[PDB]
């Protein structure tokens, strides 16, 4: 499998035409905020493809 | 994309602002593609001893 690609899943808010995204932050889905720890509702923007 | 137009002008005045009237030509525009939010102009100092 190749694992050297990944793609972003989520994200709070929208993006602007023709700009570059390399924001690698916890992202906060609900409540229970994260604060780099990675608890409840809190997942990571980056995963793997297959 | 960021776009930056330029001019001189040889006035000759003492203070505040000229008179007069002008136009704006462009000089280069650079796609980079990113926003800005906030900027800060510096200025030089003298150094003597």
């Amino acid at each position: 499998g190749n694992y050297n690609y990944l793609y972003r899943l989520f994200r709070k808010s929208n993006l602007k035409p023709f700009e570059r995204d390399i924001s690698t932050e916890i992202y906060q889905a609900g409540s229970t905020p994260c604060n780099g720890v990675e608890g409840f509702n809190c997942y990571f923007p980056l995963q793997s493809y297959g | 994309y960021f776009k930056i137009y330029s001019k001189h002008t040889p006035i000759n005045l003492v203070r505040d602002l000229p008179q007069g009237f002008s136009a704006l030509e462009p000089l280069v525009d650079l796609p980079i593609g990113i926003n800005i939010t906030r900027f800060q102009t510096l200025l030089a100092l003298h150094r003597s001893y």
